[PDB]
Order: C-alpha cells, then structure tokens, then sequence
RNA sequence: GGCACGUAGCGCAGCCUGGUAGCGCACCGUCAUGGGGUGUCGGGGGUCGGAGGUUCAAAUCCUCUCGUGCCGACCA
RNA sequence: CCCC
RNA sequence: UGAGCCUUGAUGUGUAGGAUAGGUGGGAGGCUUUGAAGUGUGGACGCCAGUCUGCAUGGAGCCGACCUUGAAAUACCACC
C-alpha cells in the first residue's frame, strides 16, 4: 500500500504486491518474503507498518525502479557506444526480445505505413 | 379554466388598449392580489436589431425612491426585462420611479440604434395581467 | 447594390436550415476468378474559400473579405 | 458480367 | 386564393438529469369549492420518451423555494 513510497499494491496478497511492484516479479517476491518472516496469504490492507517498514528495507537492497532504467539505459549507452551490431538493431527503433525481425518482429516495429 | 382570481384580474385590463403613464398606476391595487409584497414587472419593447455584437445594452440606474442602484442590460430579440418595486410602493410614486427610469434609458441611447429606439413599456404584474403603454 | 457558388484529387449532399466533416468517383492493399471485370472488405486522403463575432457549442447563425459568375445602376 |  | 395583423390556442428529445427546460428574466406564493390529490377515458402532438386537455367521479389537495443540472423551474408575471 506505501512500499517503496509511491506503490499502492493494496489488496493483494503479501506476495501479490511485490509481484506488482515495479522491479521485480514472481521469485524476488517469495525471496523477500522468505526472507523477513511473512506468510503469501493475506493482503497488504492487514498488514501494519512495523512489518512494512522490514519489507521496504528487505526490497531496497536489489535495483530498484529508479536504478532499474538507469541499468538499462547503462546498458544502452554501452551498445550505442561500441556500434555492435545490437546497437545498431537498437538505434533503429526495432522490438526487443530475441533475434528475428523479418517477417514477424510487427509487435513492437509497429503496423505498416504504406 | 381558473379560480375567482385569476379571471377577474385578466378581465380588469385590456390589451389592446394601451394605457397611459397616469393610468398605469390606477390599477395595480386590484392587479395585486398576493398576500405579501408582490413585485411588479417591467419589459421594454425595444426597436432595434439586437442580433449585432454593435447593439448591447449595459448600465446602472439610481431609483429615486430606492426598491437602490439596480444593473441593466438589452436583450437578443429586443425585449429587455426589468423591475420599478413593488405594488404598494406609493403606486403614485411609481411614476415618479418610471420617470427617473425612462430618463435615464433615453440618456443612454447608443449611437448604432438603427430604426425606432423604443417600441412598448409593458408595466405587468408578478400576480396579474400586464398593462402596455406608449 | 443584389444575389449565388466555393466541402479530400474530382463532383456532391451537409448546403450560406445548429449541437457530433459524410456520399459517389479517384487511389492503395486483400477477398470473390481457372484468369479478369463488376463487385464487395478495409485503409489513406480533407475541415467546411479566408478572417472576425453570437453560442454550454458554428458550418449548418451574423459582419467583412477573397475568387468566379447573371441581373441592375453609373453625365469630374 | 466477360474472356481461355 | 396567398401575405400582414390584434387575440388566444400553442410551442421548443441535446446531453445532462426529479424533468419535450427558447432566450432572457424579475421573482415564493400561487395552487383551492364558480365545484382536490389518486383514477375514467376520448382527443392533439409525438425525435411517442413524454407534454397534453374536454366532462368526470375522486369531490379542497397539491407545490416555488428544497436537490445535483449548460440552464432553472413551466408557483405566477415578462415581450417575443
Ligand atoms: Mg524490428
């Protein structure tokens, strides 16, 4: 509902809402769980901040959504800088998750101009 | 169609006899017939052409007996509406109100009037048939 | 002065009869074919000639102007 | 509707 | 047989939102037995959604303000 200051996963489970939380997903939610002494069961409308405050220092040791995009714009510097051919794929604005982009690559290059 | 009221006091006038200034307030006892102070309306016929931005009306003026600075402006169709008081605000001295009006509108003709400036006074009632005057 | 037209590239309703630019053609790409046409299917294409006001809103109200037209007037 |  | 015109009859789904509400525009008492609200129906319109009125029974109660609405009531009155 307050984790990380901005996020208001309210009405999930104790799990439910780190999944939701920009960041991480399924097993960082169980990791940070397992680590504090939560169970997966109940929302975060139940839970006081005692607790909270624990989960919120537990999430702030991984990247956090503020350092999230800078990593990965990190990482984009470093392609557009070397000119590898991965950089060269991702300077023209194509989709990215893999290697094709003849014929089906449409997802995220958009539907067709002409 | 209606009560003992309404009838009576929608006979006791005549519409197209348009009555004088003098006449006016010589029946607004009868054409009052609201257990209060009931107001009585005014409407000025006007004889221009309001659908021009050039023909607005604005302005303020002094009763001279109070209700008393009341706002005024024109209308789009050329029927501006208007009040003087009460009924039973010294009827005689409704006329005395109505000239202070009228001297004030003709002061404040504008100059874009094309055609007639003014056409009718209506001096009607809240609770009654309206009269119509020159 | 007096009135009648401007709407995608073309011709048009809407009109220059209020609330929310559409019609056909033209064009592009599929489908219908054994192959085509006609046809559907979908998509680009315009802002209402220009400007200004009335409007909870204009295009469909009012003023002026632009271009093009018919009528009419016009003895430095 | 036309054509092979 | 067109046109004009006094009078009256009568108007005007936007959406919104109690609601066929044209601008204004002043405005709380109209409303009532020269014979209620509820109902009987016929009629007019109808974007038929609702306005709508004749003689009624019912037979004397409803409503403006009240409330969110582009606007307010169409209590009455206002000139079109
Ligand atoms: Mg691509």
């Amino acid at each position: 509902a307050r984790i990380a200051g901005i996020n208001i996963p309210d009405h999930k489970h104790a799990v439910i809402a780190l999944t939701s939380i920009y960041g991480v997903g399924k097993t960082r939610s169980k990791a940070i769980l397992a680590a504090a002494g939560i169970a997966e069961d109940v929302k975060i409308s139940e839970l006081s901040e005692g607790q909270i405050d624990t989960l919120r220092d537990e999430v702030a040791k991984f990247v956090v959504e503020g350092d999230l995009r800078r990593e990965i714009s990190m990482s984009i510097k470093r392609l557009m800088d070397l000119g590898c051919y991965r950089g060269l794929r991702h300077r023209r604005g194509l989709p990215v998750r893999g290697q094709r982009t003849k014929t089906n690559a449409r997802t995220r290059k958009g539907p067709r101009k002409p | 169609k209606l009560t003992k009221r309404m009838r009576v006091i929608r006979e006791k006038v005549d519409a197209t006899k348009q009555y004088d200034i003098n006449e006016a307030i010589a029946l607004l006892k009868e054409l009052a017939t609201a257990k209060f102070v009931e107001s009585v309306d005014v409407a000025v016929n006007l004889g221009i052409d309001a659908r021009k931005s050039d023909q607005n009306v604005r302005g303020a003026t002094v009763l001279p007996h109070g209700t008393g600075q009341v706002r005024y402006r024109n209308d789009k169709n050329g029927i501006i509406h208007t009040t003087i008081g009460k009924v039973d605000f010294d009827a005689d001295k409704l006329k005395e109100n109505l000239e202070a009006l009228l001297v004030a509108l003709k002061k404040a003709k504008p100059t874009q009037a094309k055609g007639v400036y003014i056409k009718k006074v209506s001096i009607s009632t809240t609770m009654g048939a309206g009269v119509a005057v020159d």
